[PDB]
């Protein structure tokens, strides 16, 4: 075995501000006034060799619904809406564009990496992690030559037993964390909240040890090699590690959810408010 | 000198022997001749020239070199040991390095050192081109939002008809219309009378429009997908043992006439008979033939994969992940019985690995560049 | 040496160009009223 | 009508007549969805900057 | 129509995806590069003989 690395990983949740995110807060009332201005320009050019009628045509085609019932009987006032109509395409077309350009880059943050990554390269304090303390893992973190900038950096926050870690990371304490492998291995597959870098560290080996030339070691060296080809430590391994299964299943660009387009949700309680204003202020009108 | 661990090459003339950091190594031969045999062969390096280079160095001890002649990882020919081990049960030589396995019939005679390069039967593997979600067109939107959708449509209809009532639109024109018109375009048909109730057909469409278009933005990334790495446990699998769960071309790669053979017609068998058709000719049609879906799953024996892979211009060749691998030895040195050295060799290469060197001779010669 | 980013809306500068193009058909049209007015005369 | 057509829709006009102008401007339909569709993803190739 | 809608949008996305990663193989990135790393037959690259 080796070691290896332990964080925790889940679904994102990369989501938009809100409907209007793609575009500035200007913009927005840009287009709401011109198309006013290019309507009441419709108005006073059709006129000469239907109000209402030429601001519902204007202010339709910016939503491609079917309303609206007059049209230019003029000629120019045709070579208008030709462009005008152009350019109600190229909005909603920018729009698409924008947000999904958007969405597709916006994959999260890369998992760690490994020894030589970047983001742990250097000693950092915004991105936490601890270590094994009195143990095998700072013995060979001692004679480190070029480690010690983060054999200090670990060395101040060291930590004690696995039960301290473990319990730790699941609870977004920390970021990061080192073990040998066999231990983070199962507990990976064994609750699925939790995976590893797969990448080997240093390699090592266990085995057994007794005091100096005590008289059995020749056999229970030859045991233990009868016990590799046979297969029994083959069955031990399905007995106790590889024990389970969580699918690797790589995560997607997370689903938009229930959670923001109620951005514009809010915007039937809008309709109904301007509605019921309406009625009143059309019977007057009336 | 059969991997790339031991390489030897041709001597070099234009500065007399070899000119680079390497150990020169004999071989003296005589078949069919009576005479003497014996000449400088060539120089001689490689990995495991190195490590027993570098271990000479620190443990204070000089040596030579010349090749074997007559044999291979030696087995019991007729009771006995010929080639490299047959070379240190006779005495003629002390120490035996180069690419050389530990079992027990082995273990008898000489002795082996704390094994440093692990190995073991392994399994290789090919990923799949894609793998586009059958389901994919419900994916980009939560539960909630569709009956959402759903009730306000109900919701818009009712005040619809009743500020209305201020050929005649009821309920079923209503509803028709705007789910026709959420959905891109369809059907003309009649629309809401009086001016003022425009208004929410209006705003509606609004929403109608940046739901699309987010629809199909979002839609957009789930066309991009990963490369998928197939997934396997060690072969103690479902997927092996009843292979014709799914096609025959479930092709596995073993070449005959060695330690995998041996090791496998010993436990299982019906493997071995299974494997019958799908024999391969060494590494080379092997790892060739294999891209090309003639040969699908392998068994060999890892010390040769995890090197190959970082090697072909693909990278479709991944072998599995460690800790799931059959037979746990390792390579190491052998030496004459209970000798005066294996003590010092020993703490010698634990040291080794104990201060970071190993890790970069792998990177000098094991591993490649093509990290997957 | 290198990477990628999304603005947003990405300019009101980037996208004068159809305000322009808006602009020059508007100035299209008003003259060609104007030549109409004109040739109303044949 | 075909000029209102590439870009998206507007301006109710039928031309209905006799099945075969139909069975003509159906074609023309048909090729501008797929160009507004190619437009519209060969565009967002370039917000990406 | 909602069938219609969904065929017409899952096209769109498709050439969406097939034009973003229409995109050369990187630059020759330095004397690492795995294309020059490990040789090979496809794009051949040498020096001026002697
Ligand atoms: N390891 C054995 C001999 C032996 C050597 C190899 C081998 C082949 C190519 C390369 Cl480059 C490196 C190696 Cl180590 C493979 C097998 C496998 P097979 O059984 O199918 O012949 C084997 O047995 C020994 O030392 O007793
Ligand atoms: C996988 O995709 C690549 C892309 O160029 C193609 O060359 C190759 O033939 C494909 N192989 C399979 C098995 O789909
Ligand atoms: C491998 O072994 C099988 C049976 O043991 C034999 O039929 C075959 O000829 C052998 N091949 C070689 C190359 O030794």
């Amino acid at each position: 075995q080796g070691l290896t690395i332990l964080v925790k990983k889940e679904i994102p949740r990369s989501t938009l501000d809100s409907f209007m995110q793609p575009f500035q807060s200007t913009l927005w009332l840009l287009v709401g006034l011109s198309v006013h201005v290019v309507a009441v320009m419709l108005y006073l050019l059709d006129r000469f060799s239907t109000l209402s009628s030429a601001m519902w045509f204007s202010w339709g085609v910016l939503l491609n619904s079917g309303i609206g019932e007059g049209a230019p009987r003029s000629f120019s006032a045709r070579i208008l809406g030709m462009v005008w109509a152009g350019f109600a395409m190229i909005i909603v077309a920018s729009y698409t564009a924008n947000l999904a350009a958007f969405l597709v880059l916006d994959r999260p943050e890369e998992r760690i990496t490994g020894i030589n990554d970047p983001r742990l390269r250097n000693p950092s304090d915004k991105f936490i992690y601890a270590t094994v303390k009195q143990s095998s893992v700072d013995i060979y973190f001692r004679r480190q030559v070029e480690l010690s900038t983060m054999y200090r950096h670990m060395e101040k926050h060291n930590y004690e037993s696995a039960a301290e870690a473990i319990q730790a990371v699941r609870d977004n304490k920390l970021h990061a964390f080192i073990w040998d492998s066999a231990v983070l291995e199962f507990e990976a597959s064994q609750k699925c909240d939790l995976v590893t870098t797969g990448e080997l560290f240093f390699r090592s080996g266990f085995g057994i040890g007794m005091r100096k030339d005590s008289p059995w070691k020749q056999q229970v060296s030859l045991s233990i090699l009868k016990s590799h080809e046979n297969g029994f430590m083959e069955d031990l391994d399905k007995t106790w590690v590889r024990y389970q299964e969580c699918d690797s299943r790589s995560n997607a660009p997370a689903t938009l959810t229930c959670e923001n387009m109620a951005g514009v949700f809010m915007l039937v309680a809008g309709g109904i408010v301007a509605g019921i204003f309406l009625i009143f202020i059309e019977i007057a009108y009336k | 000198e059969e991997a790339p661990f031991v390489i030897v090459e041709s001597v070099d003339p234009l500065s007399g022997t070899c000119m680079r950091n390497t150990v020169p190594c004999q071989k003296r031969i005589i078949s069919e001749n009576d005479e003497e045999p014996g000449y400088i062969k060539k120089c001689c390096k490689g990995f495991c020239i190195d490590i027993l280079k570098k271990i000479s160095k620190s443990v204070k001890f000089t040596y030579d070199l010349y090749l074997v002649t007559n044999g291979k990882h030696g087995k019991k020919i007729n009771g006995t040991w010929n080639g490299m081990i047959g070379e240190v049960v006779m005495k003629r030589a002390y120490m035996a390095v180069g690419s050389l396995t530990i079992n027990e019939e082995r273990s008898e005679v000489v002795d082996f050192s704390v094994p440093f390069i692990e190995t073991g039967i392994s399994v290789m593997v090919s990923r799949s081109n894609g793998t586009v979600s059958p389901s994919a067109f419900l994916e980009p939107f939560s539960a909630c939002v569709w009956v959402m959708m759903f009730v306000m449509l109900l919701i818009v209809s009712a005040v619809a008809v009743f500020v209305f009532e201020y050929p005649s639109f009821t309920i079923g024109k209503a509803i028709w219309l705007l789910w026709g018109l959420v959905f891109n375009n369809s059907v003309p048909v009649q629309n809401p009378k009086g001016t003022t109730s425009k208004i929410m057909v209006s705003v509606w469409a609004f929403f109608a429009v940046i739901f699309l278009a987010s629809y199909t933005a979002n839609l957009a990334a789930f066309m991009i997908q990963e490369e998928y790495v197939d997934q396997v446990s060690g072969l103690s699998d479902k997927k092996f043992q009843r292979p014709n769960d799914f096609s025959p071309p479930f092709r596995f790669g073993t070449v005959p006439n060695g330690s995998t053979e041996r090791n496998i017609r010993n436990n299982y068998a019906e493997m071995h008979a299974y494997m019958g058709k799908f024999n391969q000719r060494g590494v080379d049609d092997a790892l060739l033939s294999l891209k090309t879906g003639k040969l699908d799953a392998f068994i060999y024996d890892a010390a040769v994969l995890n090197y190959m892979a970082g090697r072909d211009e693909g990278c479709k060749l991944v072998t599995i992940g460690s800790g799931k691998v059959f037979a746990s030895t390792g390579y190491g040195i052998a030496i004459q019985k209970d000798s005066g050295w294996k003590r010092q060799v020993d703490l010698a290469i634990l040291q080794l690995f104990g201060d970071g060197e190993m890790e970069e001779l792998e990177a000098l010669w094991l591993t490649g560049i093509c990290h997957n | 040496e290198k990477n990628e980013v999304m603005s947003s809306q990405l300019d009101i500068d980037n996208m004068a160009g159809v305000f322009y193009m808006l602009g020059a058909a508007m100035a299209l049209s008003l003259i060609t009223f104007i030549s109409e007015h004109l040739f109303y005369w044949q």
